[PDB]
């Protein structure tokens, strides 16, 4: 591996398999916390650390529901079988506060909100750049353009 | 302790005329027309008229 | 959490009443080998902290 | 004030809910037994809780039953909820005169483990005069919940014109059945509860308590049962065995 | 033709586990041992996307 | 003998209740649902 | 539209004696809790 | 770090049957650390008094016949096991019961000592039927802690070698039914705390509220070494 | 009485026990009209209430 | 009731230790056992990094060109960092590093109060040399588990896009069990010894914690002595 980052996987390839035509190296840009079909966070994660060669047809990155090239759907831990004060009634499972206290079991749902605009026959639509009858609070979160700064939190 | 109204259906047996009677007494209680006579304990007025059904002074 | 002879808190509690009906037998066998996959880990871990 | 989530209006929230009943309903419901009423309880969360055994009435498991819980605004509907639509009143099916709700299963194995006979019994032979010290024997841990104990159950029977006649009797019962008396209202006799308790036994069991003693005893009795059903279900211990 | 009884038992007894895999746990709210040790272990989960 | 309806007697008492059927209790609709309730069950 | 014709030409005077009817007009049926309600109402109609 | 101070203790009280100590505030796991701890105390160890052993001077058995009482001698033992008695400046006192005559006998015949504190003399023991029947029994009340079943720690009087001491179980804890009831409470904007409602019932000697502070004094004992 | 026997038997294949009161009001419903036989007042064959 | 007292507290490691009390009575080892476990699992002075403002990173869903792991994962390793403090209830550290290498819990600007239990805990790796990362680590001390979700109503106005907030998990303990056995006193019917096993991340001392537990239990004795 030549330059392992989180967003890129630069491989300094061995010459016995490196192309005798314009040398060559392996660059792989990993999907970064993007949106999926089910609006769930998909992110290829760099498993191979810096300072380690690889085999041909081997792996460099994992993805969600997968770990170190192994299909990991959920998580496994200490389970016991006993009807405990109705907390296992009909379908009910009883869980230790530890899971949410660790949040090793949390899903990140990212949402894409398309903004329609651009020229109507009655007014050449711009992306605001100014909001009437309200304060500068609506713009202290936006810029001169009217686009909210990357890194905020809405609700 | 109150949880069932077996007692109430016994007095005004049509189970729906019960609804009629108690409801109206509840509103006289709402409006300061009157006030509760049979001691209440945070009960909304529908429930209080129902106490007057079990005591039997009002039906 | 119900604890064993050692004091390890359990994480999940399920209903035993569904085993005979639903007939989830392979489910419990994987539980024991899963407990065995961690049982051997228990050996390693202790003796590995001892260096 | 609610904009600031001010504690004041949450107390006024207490004034508009603590005795203001609600109606409940599910979408897939096709029957009238699927529309019932209860009293609200302020639970901090996002999901509508319920009394376990009533789910069988709605025929609602835990597979995604989204309920639309309605609010009786008018005086009429509020009383109508607590009247005919009260859970504790429609304890019979309009199809047949049998108790609509039968104790599911978790509850019953708990009491199967209550009234139960096992040959190896710790304290198998002692005597008690009160089901309350029976509590002090198993909930403490010194005795088993199966020991064949001779106890004096001074059971009662409304053989009078409404009065429960006093009749003394001693039974070769098990520890759990003595504790089962702490559950069983006087009016209901110990003879019916000197049985291993099955799903069908406990079915007609609640029905007899109704035809005999009444509805009120039965309602708050089944209530007792629910708590202790799941209670000793935990106290049960024995759950599943590969060796079996 | 997967893991058999004596095969899973060979692994349980290679760690620190008994034949039955029914370990002695005490009540999480009290401390009294659940009569006839409860069957325990590690099960693998699966969370459907129903939130 | 009651036209445009039924008498409490000819009906009875059985329902969720166990008492005399009321004048105002529309048996029509409840009959409908309780015969079609086991509809999902019939095969 | 069938119903239009069906009762329009006959001018069938149905005094709101059915449940379904009572509900589309949003009024208490002469049964249940509207029993004694419409009891006063029925002897107040064409009678008194 | 922040701490809470227990306030608003709405004591729902009824003379002697039960006291229900409503009280706030309890974060997740405190109506537990306390409620179960109390029921543990009330079923296993509560320094009180009770009858340890009773020798029926008449017929030394419990399944045999004593023509005088319609109840059996075994039923007589039941009666004994549950009587709320409480000695004070003594570890053990022996008393006597002497009744003769036709009638349902009350507990007004057992000797009242400066130590012996029979709370309810109206307590009907044995139902004496036809003809006098000179029954006499030596009831042995002792000071104990919790509950001691006469079966492992037995005395060598006339029961281990001879047969005559119809040993009873000493209900040292003057309680009947114990049950903690945790429920969702709220400190206005706060998430759900627990409004611990403790339904506790005592038989007669000790009154509900004093028992709560008596056990509290015993709980004080338990951590005096720290704070 | 014949049909309530039969259909109830269907509920026997379902094991459900439902009181025929409801099934019989429905039978009454299906017989709420009747073909007149005698003439004189209205018709000689009118399917009427 | 004869009072309990601590015998030698078994201090073996910083990770785990065992407090031990000899003079316990009949069943009180079970009694206080579960009782105190609730205490040691809820009201516990723990430390937890809450705010991590970063030099170049705006949102924890980015990757600084130079750092190895994703920023969100690096922050979960910060949740996995065990540190105890002494006076400050709020303190900020500063990670200053540039050069290829695993950054353990030593390279941070270690404050006098700030004290890591195991400085060998690598948090993140660096793959580039000319990668200057400077981040302020705002850690505070409270108790129990407090998520930024429950704290988002106040929010403290986080308009400045550089503020990253992770969960404040003030939980020192990890695995608690208690060892009950026959106390070997030479003159008494029975007593119980209790060797309370406590597993820790390695930040709060056993006896310090138990006196705190007694203090919390002290508040909890107040009301029940005064009905």
């Amino acid at each position: 591996v030549q330059y392992v980052d989180a967003s890129r996987i630069v491989i300094k390839v061995n010459e016995d398999e490196m192309y005798p035509g314009e040398a060559g190296i392996d660059i792989y840009n990993l999907t970064k916390y993007t949106r999926s079909n089910q609006n769930t966070c998909i992110n290829q994660m760099p498993c191979v650390s810096l300072g380690e060669p690889v085999e041909r047809g081997d792996v460099l990155a994992d993805g969600p529901s997968t770990d170190l090239g192994e299909l990991a759907l959920g998580q496994n831990m200490r389970v016991a079988f006993m009807p405990w004060n109705g907390y296992n009634f009909e379908d009910s499972i009883l869980v230790s506060e530890r899971v949410v206290q660790e949040d090793r079991f949390t899903t990140i749902h990212i949402q894409e909100l398309a903004c329609v605009s651009r020229d109507t026959k009655l007014g050449p639509e711009e992306i605001t750049a100014d909001i009437p009858n309200v304060g500068e609070a609506a713009l202290s979160k936006l810029d001169e353009s009217g686009i909210v700064y990357i890194g905020a939190e809405v609700t | 302790a109150r949880v069932t109204v077996q007692d109430a259906v016994e007095k005004i047996g049509n189970r729906f005329d019960l609804v009629l009677v108690a409801a109206r007494r509840a509103r006289q209680m709402q409006v300061g027309g009157k006030d509760p006579l049979v001691p209440e304990e945070n009960d909304k007025t529908t429930v209080i008229a129902l106490r007057e059904i079990e005591e039997g002074l009002i039906n | 959490m119900p604890y064993d002879e050692n004091g390890t808190p359990v994480d999940i509690v399920l209903n035993p009443l569904g085993v005979p009906s639903r007939m989830n037998i392979g489910q419990i066998l994987e539980t024991h080998l899963g407990m065995a996959a961690k049982g051997i880990g228990d050996k390693i871990n202790a003796m590995l902290k001892q260096q | 004030m609610v904009e600031r989530e001010e504690a004041v209006v949450w107390d006024i929230l207490d004034e508009v809910i603590r005795e203001h009943p609600v109606l409940l309903n599910r979408a897939p419901t096709l029957h009238r037994l699927g529309i019932q009423a209860f009293e609200p309880v302020l639970i901090e969360g996002k999901a509508i809780q319920l009394h376990p055994l009533v789910c069988a009435a709605y025929n609602a498991d835990f597979d995604g039953d989204q309920m639309a819980v309605h609010v009786p605004l008018t005086l009429e509907a509020q009383l109508e909820a607590r009247a005919l639509m009260m859970s504790t009143n429609n304890i019979l099916s309009p199809a047949n005169g049998e108790p609509i709700i039968v104790p599911s299963q978790d509850v019953v194995l708990g009491l199967y483990y209550m009234t139960r006979d096992c040959v190896n019994a710790k304290g198998e032979g002692m005597v008690l005069t009160g089901p309350k010290e029976a509590e002090r024997l198993y909930r403490s841990g010194l005795a088993s919940l199966h020991a064949r104990v001779k106890v004096r159950i001074t059971e009662y029977e409304k053989d009078a014109n409404g009065e429960l006649v006093a009749k003394t009797s001693l039974k070769d019962t098990t520890v759990g059945r003595a504790i089962l008396w702490m559950i069983v209202p006087k009016g209901l006799p110990y003879s019916i509860v000197n049985q291993a308790l099955g799903k069908k036994a406990i079915s007609k069991m609640l029905n007899t308590c109704y035809r005999i003693l009444g509805l009120k005893p039965t309602v708050i009795f089944a209530d007792q049962i629910m708590y202790t059903g799941f209670a000793y279900a935990a106290r049960s211990g024995a759950s599943v065995g590969i060796d079996d | 033709d997967g893991a058999k009884e004596a095969e899973i038992k060979e692994l349980l007894k290679l760690g620190d586990l008994p034949t039955s895999g029914q370990i002695r746990l005490y009540d999480g709210r009290t401390g009294e041992q659940f009569e006839r040790p409860v069957t325990v272990g590690y099960m693998y989960m699966l969370k459907l996307n129903h939130l | 003998d009651t036209d445009f309806g039924v008498c409490a007697h000819c009906y009875g008492r059985d329902l969720a209740r166990g008492h005399i059927i009321n004048k105002g209790e529309a048996i029509g609709v409840i009959a409908a649902q309780s015969i079609g309730e086991p509809g999902t069950q019939l095969t | 539209t069938r119903v239009l014709t069906e009762a329009a030409v006959a001018g069938k005077r149905d005094e709101l004696r059915g449940l379904k009817e009572n509900v589309i007009v949003g009024r208490l049926i002469p049964a249940g809790t509207g029993y004694a309600y419409h009891q006063d109402r029925m002897r107040r109609r064409a009678a008194g | 770090t922040e701490f809470l101070k227990p306030r608003l203790v709405d004591i729902e009280q009824v003379s002697s049957t039960h006291a229900k100590v409503t009280l706030e505030p309890l974060e997740r796991g405190f109506g537990h650390t306390l409620g179960n701890a109390l029921r543990r105390i009330l079923l296993s160890s509560m320094p009180g008094c009770a009858v340890t052993e009773v020798e029926i001077d008449g017929v030394l058995h419990e399944y045999s016949t004593k023509e005088g009482v319609q109840e059996d001698i075994l039923e007589i033992l039941l009666n004994l096991k549950g009587l709320a008695v409480r000695v004070q400046g003594k570890d053990e006192v022996i008393l006597t019961l002497n009744k003769s005559g036709i009638g349902p006998v009350t507990a007004a015949d057992i000797t009242h000592d400066g130590d012996v504190e029979i709370v309810k003399p109206q307590h009907v023991i044995c139902h004496l039927t036809d003809e006098n029947a000179s029954i006499s029994m030596r009831i042995k009340v002792q000071r104990g802690r919790g509950y001691v079943p006469a079966s492992t720690r037995i005395h060598s009087e006339e029961d281990e070698r001879p047969i005559g001491r119809l040993l009873v179980d000493a209900c040292y804890s003057p309680v009947e039914r114990i049950a903690y009831n945790v429920e969702a409470a709220r400190v206005e904007q706060r998430t759900d705390l627990d409004k611990l409602v403790i339904e506790m019932e005592t038989n007669g000697t000790i009154d509900p509220e004093e028992a709560i502070r008596r056990a509290a004094t015993i709980l004080a004992e338990q951590l005096e070494a720290f704070v | 009485r014949y049909i309530v026997n039969e259909v109830q038997d269907v509920y026997r294949l379902q094991g459900v026990k439902i009181n025929d009161k409801h099934i019989e009001v429905i039978v009454r419903q299906m017989l709420r009209k009747a073909t007149i036989v005698n003439a004189g007042s209205s018709d000689f064959l009118e399917g009427e209430q």
